[PDB]
RNA sequence: GGAGCCAGCGAGUCUAACCUUGGCCGAGAGGUCUUGGUAAAAACUCCGUCGGGG
């Protein structure tokens, strides 16, 4: 990990940073749903559940 | 009278021993047959002594400890006149683990003589202290609760004080003693000093500490003995025991 | 009985610290008035 | 003279034992 | 009974809160006030709807 | 023209002397034995100005604190207002025993 | 969107964050306005990069400053080039690039520490 | 004496003293309680006080 850590080449491109994002600590947020849709529901369904 | 000459023979032992002086407490261990209930932490609770005073709040150094900020804590306490000449010193936790380590540490224990905490910190308070305060069970530290006023759930605590309840309370726990909760059956509980007074006070002191820990009421402090009570020994830190009331 | 069909029909303590409630002294009003 | 004779029974007891 | 008493007043409490939260969502100019012992609670304005 | 006045230097009080002008705080610190909370609490129990001078506080005041200091504990008051032969023989033992493992050795 | 930027300050072990947006015309340092940082001769050397330039152009933005590591003097030096930066940054971003190099040019001009940091590295022989 | 506030390397089911006072339990081995004494962020800023050595 360490040796990784020395050769971070630091100009990569991985298109999953459209759709991380990250803490200004740097360690990297995760998701408890882990889904696509699921961020925040919205007043219909919030409607529909109450 | 059995129980008065034994007295007399731990006392005049005490003045002949060399080391016998050097300490100057009588601690009465009791020996029953089951054993108690309650884990043993450190929080002394108190015992009352009905006709008998033991120690002068106006006679003992003080060290008390606070919350957080303390500043209304100590400027009260030190300028309103009931514990104006009470308290040596007023210090809050967090000031106290900056300001003493180690060696400082044990010089405190050194020289002060009796310390309170508020109830809202003793729990945390013998991590600061270490366990030199913490050998045994003499210099444990008193919990007291400083307002008067109780805190609900869901509610924002109020801050206050008042040097009138605290003096009582401060008078109460000088006046009479402690002791402290264990598992194991045999128990030990400081009574008494060997001049303060003298062997009739002693034997009162001894029938109203057995009477108030076997009365079943009060139960949060007094009902601490389950089973009978084997027998009683009169002993110092360094002497040795004396029998008494064995059946 | 009469408490349930009237019902039908119509301490120092803490919450959060539970070793206050044996810790503490049961002061006493002679030990406050008093000036020794 | 009551000490020393409830040291000899401590004494005498723990080497009765 | 006075058990099932005291849980039908609370279950009651609990409905009535959650029907005030499910008609704030609907429509209308809504409008907060502090009810001066503590209380929060709305007024809506003098507003006909169609 | 004429205005009337209503000061002692050093004074002798519990066999040792003690300045003269300068306040009563500091005046009880260089008295022998006692300390600073001691001082002003005494003086309050007193009730003597905390900022007069030690030229100030005549006779009667004077003796009132001296009727104090030689019995506090009747004013309400608290305690803390009071105040080679082995070396030989360890020394000639391990001497000894080292010169003779020297030898041994 | 909202028009927004973003930039970095740093001294030597300190890092001073600052945000940028449109606003209402206030200051923001660590939850704290900023009559109230700590070392109180150094204040003014906060104070700068204002009072360097005028203050209009500060009456109708938005900062946020976020300052950590370091100690006094290091936080003091990185918070007044972040808000050099930044403000410098925003400029360009959402207004006439001509008052971006005016307030580049009195920058510069007076100390050159605002608008680039140095990291001391040693010189060895 | 207060009060304000600031860093960076580090994480192996791994991290830690001594003798002493006695009660009880057990055939012990010893177990448990009881008890006394000895070894082990700061400078910064601001306010308030003071002005030869054992």
């Amino acid at each position: 990990l360490r040796e990784k850590a020395k050769e971070r080449n630091p100009d990569e491109y991985y298109h999953a940073m459209h759709s991380r994002k990250t803490d200004a600590k740097g360690l990297l947020i995760s998701s408890r749903h882990g889904d696509e849709e699921d961020e925040s529901l919205s007043m219909d369904q919030v409607k529909l559940l109450k | 009278g059995l129980a008065e000459k034994a007295l007399k023979a731990l006392i005049l032992q005490c003045e002949e021993n060399p080391s016998l002086k050097n300490d100057k407490d009588i601690h009465i261990i009791i020996n029953t047959g089951k054993k108690m209930g309650i884990n043993r932490d450190n929080i002394p609770r108190i015992i009352p002594l009905t006709k008998y005073k033991l120690f002068k709040p106006r006679d003992l150094n003080i060290l008390l400890i606070t919350k957080d900020p303390s500043a209304l804590y100590r400027e009260t306490l030190t300028k309103d006149e009931h514990t104006s000449e009470l308290f040596k010193e007023i210090i809050s936790v967090k000031n106290l683990r900056r300001r003493f380590k180690g060696s400082k540490l044990t010089q405190l224990y050194k020289d002060f003589d009796l310390v309170v905490a508020d109830y809202r910190v003793h729990h945390l308070l013998p991590e600061v202290l270490g366990s030199r305060f913490y050998h045994g069970s003499k210099k444990l530290p008193y919990m007291i609760r400083m307002s008067k006023e109780v805190k609900l759930k869901r509610q924002q605590m109020v801050e206050k004080c008042d040097p009138i309840y605290v003096r009582a309370q401060l008078r109460s726990i000088c006046k009479n003693t402690s002791y402290i909760p264990n598992n194991d059956n045999c128990l030990s509980v400081r009574v008494g000093y060997i001049q303060k007074h003298s062997i009739p006070e002693i034997l009162q002191n001894i029938q109203d500490t057995i009477n108030f820990l076997t009365d079943k009421s009060k139960r949060p402090q007094g009902g601490v003995i389950k089973g009978g009570i084997i027998s009683i020994f009169v002993k110092t830190s360094n002497s040795t025991s004396l029998p008494i009331y064995q059946f | 009985l009469e408490d349930i069909q009237q019902s039908i029909l119509k301490f120092v303590k803490d919450h959060r610290y539970p070793g206050l409630t044996p810790g503490l002294a049961p002061v006493g009003l002679s030990d406050e008035e008093d000036s020794s | 003279d009551y000490y020393q004779q409830v040291q000899r029974g401590k004494q005498d007891k723990k080497i009765s034992r | 009974v006075k058990q099932h008493l005291q849980r039908e007043t609370q279950l009651k409490q609990v409905q009535q809160r959650m029907d005030a939260q499910r008609e704030l969502l609907k429509k209308g100019s809504k409008k907060k006030i502090v009810d001066s012992s503590g209380k929060i609670s709305f007024k809506w304005k003098k507003q006909r709807k169609r | 023209s004429l205005v009337v006045q209503e000061f002692q230097h050093i004074l002798r009080l519990l066999n040792t002397n003690v300045d003269g002008n300068i306040k009563i705080v500091y005046a009880l610190t260089t008295i022998k034995g006692v300390g600073r909370r001691y001082s002003n609490l005494v003086c309050k129990k007193a009730d003597v100005d905390l900022h007069k001078r030690a030229g100030e506080l005549t006779q009667e005041e004077l003796e009132r604190i001296v009727q104090i200091m030689q019995n506090p504990t009747h004013y309400k008051i608290p305690a803390w207002f009071l105040n080679h032969t082995l070396a030989n023989n360890v020394e000639s033992k391990l001497r000894d025993d080292l010169e003779r493992l020297k030898k041994i050795r | 969107a909202v028009p927004s930027v973003q930039t970095f300050g740093k001294k030597k072990s300190a890092t001073a964050v600052a945000h940028v947006k449109a606003g209402k015309g206030l200051i923001k340092v660590n939850g704290s306005p900023i009559t109230l940082v700590e070392p109180e001769i150094l204040r003014f050397k906060v104070y700068e990069p204002l009072l360097l330039v005028g203050l209009d152009k500060f009456s109708n933005i938005d900062i946020r400053v976020r300052v950590t590591g370091g100690g006094h003097v290091s936080q003091v030096y990185a918070i007044r080039q972040a808000i050099a930066k930044g403000l410098v940054a925003y400029h360009q971003k959402y207004v006439d690039e001509q008052s971006k190099n005016e307030l580049k040019k009195a920058f510069t001009s007076y100390d050159r520490t605002l608008l680039i940091a140095d990291s001391r590295r040693p010189e060895p022989k």
